[PDB]
RNA sequence: AGAGUGUAGCUUAACACAAAGCACCCAACUUACACUUAGGAGAUUCAAUUGACGCUCUGA
């Protein structure tokens, strides 16, 4: 039920757009992430 | 600023669409946590059911069978990804 | 009266304090990447063990952490007996949304933050020092 | 009367994956989504695209798009994790890769004395021995592998009084976090189970029950 | 297979003009909770006091 609880509305009334991007940074499994489509770090 | 969409005019179908969502939504939500409430009724009896016996059939074990245990405290669980690794 | 049988009959704040293995404070440590989903489930383990009739002593938040920033919401959690605690944990990890980690680190003495009291909570310490 | 000492250990895993989405919850996240749109303040994006093209339209009269585009198509050059792993034996009971988005229990067929019938991982536990103790031994000895299990509770969440000398079956849950399985054909009839294969394989009234201590998730 | 039985979670609420009152959930305010506001879902197991469908304990 973990897609169950995932749904929410935003609540913050004074806030910027966000994005669903996928995060793969090199483990390869990715997240849904709310961000100003690929992250990467070295 | 709030320059950036000022403008916010929908129409009429579309909130007759939202008011059903959220009726379905609401009924889907109680559902759900009258689910959650039978299995954790449920679980809580047979905790119960399982140590009464466990009274009756030996006085010693109970003892221990209710003392904490340190290893419990650092406790981490790893959340579900959208992809494996 | 203190005579008649209706002596003490407005008694009242005998009912009020304005002041078995139990577990120590557990600061329920909810990190994700996404401020959303992090509020969400602090607010669904909030209003959980509100149901379960459990003791919280505070929701409160610290500032976030700098790296595409984590937000991070506390929550503090006692009054579990161990058979209960064992159903609440196995709870609280199954509907986990996504990908939230769950640090159940314990209240410790060196890290103790007294709050700032009311002037009738004061009064009344003073009462008792005294 | 003397009664048989024994003590079974229940053992989950974490699903791997998130459970499929409704269509009421999919249509209610595109709502959200428009709502999401709709409350933004000054979004930096739309400032950088937008007003940014009118600008450079209205100079060339006298750009983000293409950066979405080829976003969008590295996006689509990274290969994504399949979610359905499920597909390519869906007759293995021995996989730990079976589901993703369950929690799935080992079960145990072995040949008893008396019985012949599906058996959860059992220990005899000695007065000395602890029942912790007899479920980490459970754990070490039948399971012949590399598995870390975190043990939630000393509680039983079950208990069976089964007769044909009594005999006692007391059930506790552990949670897998990681661990290493060698030799999957190995001589222990070993079985992953989800939710309703217990039902099936455990024919008995006393142990048909099991699904009242776990989790249907 | 026998016994005990029987209103949504609870109530020896229901004489009647009636299936009622607390519980429960979503949305707004709240970091939260709580309050408040705005909405939603609910039942007399079936046939004539009786008989049989669901539940708990006793047989293998």
């Amino acid at each position: 039920d973990s897609s169950r609880a995932s749904l929410t509305r935003v609540h913050r009334q004074a806030y910027a757009r966000l994005y669903p991007v996928l995060l793969v940074k090199q483990d390869g499994s990715t997240i849904h992430i709310r961000y100003r489509r690929m992250l990467a770090m070295p | 600023k709030a320059r950036e969409r000022p403008q916010v005019e929908l129409t009429f179908e579309e909130t007759e669409r939202r008011a059903l969502l959220l009726k379905k939504w609401s009924l889907y939500k109680q559902q759900e946590r009258k689910m959650e409430r039978d299995t954790i009724r449920a679980m809580l009896e047979a905790q119960q059911e399982a140590l009464e016996e466990l009274q009756l059939e030996s006085p010693k074990l109970h003892a221990e069978a209710i003392k904490r245990d340190p290893n419990l405290f650092p406790f981490e669980k790893e959340g579900p990804h959208y992809t494996p690794p | 009266y203190k005579t008649k049988p209706t002596h003490g009959i407005g008694k009242y704040k005998h009912l009020i304090k304005a002041e078995d293995y139990e577990y120590g404070v557990l600061n329920i440590h909810l990190t994700a990447y996404d401020m959303t989903l992090a509020e969400s489930y602090a607010q669904y383990v909030h209003n959980l063990c509100n149901s379960l009739s459990i003791k919280v002593e505070e929701s409160y938040a610290m500032p976030t952490k700098t790296i595409l920033t984590t937000h991070e919401r506390v929550v503090q959690i006692s009054g579990l007996s161990a058979t209960f605690a064992e159903i609440f944990l196995e709870i609280i990890q199954s509907s986990l949304p996504e990908g939230v980690r769950l640090s159940v680190k314990e209240h410790t003495e060196e890290d103790f933050k007294g709050r700032f009291k009311a002037r009738p909570e004061l009064e009344e310490l003073l009462a008792k020092l005294k | 009367s003397p009664w048989r000492l024994l003590g079974a250990l229940c053992l989950q895993r974490p699903p791997v994956v998130s459970k499929p989405l409704t269509p009421l919850q999919e249509e209610m996240a595109s709502l959200l989504q428009q709502i999401e749109i709709e409350r933004s303040l000054y979004s930096d994006h739309e400032l950088r695209a937008l007003d940014e093209n009118q600008r450079l339209a209205k100079k060339k009269a006298d750009l983000a798009q293409d950066l979405e585009d080829m976003w969008e198509q590295k996006f689509l050059q990274f290969k994504l994790g399949a979610r359905i792993t499920e597909a390519d034996e869906k007759n293995d009971r021995t996989s730990l890769n079976r589901k993703l988005d369950r929690n799935l229990v080992l079960l145990v067929r072995e040949k008893f004395g008396d019985q012949d019938v599906w058996i959860l991982p059992q220990a005899e536990w000695q007065p000395g021995e602890t029942l912790r103790g007899t479920a980490e031994r459970t754990l070490a000895t039948l399971s012949e592998n590399n598995m870390e299990a975190k043990f939630l509770g000393n509680a039983p969440c079950g208990h069976y009084t089964f007769k044909f000398l009594g005999a006692k079956v007391f059930f506790f849950k552990a949670l897998l976090l990681t661990g290493d399985f060698s030799q999957a054909g190995n001589k222990g009839h070993h079985v992953w189970v989800t939710k309703d294969e217990l039902g099936d394989y455990l024919k008995p009234k006393y142990l048909a029950q099991v699904r009242r201590f776990v989790s249907d998730l």
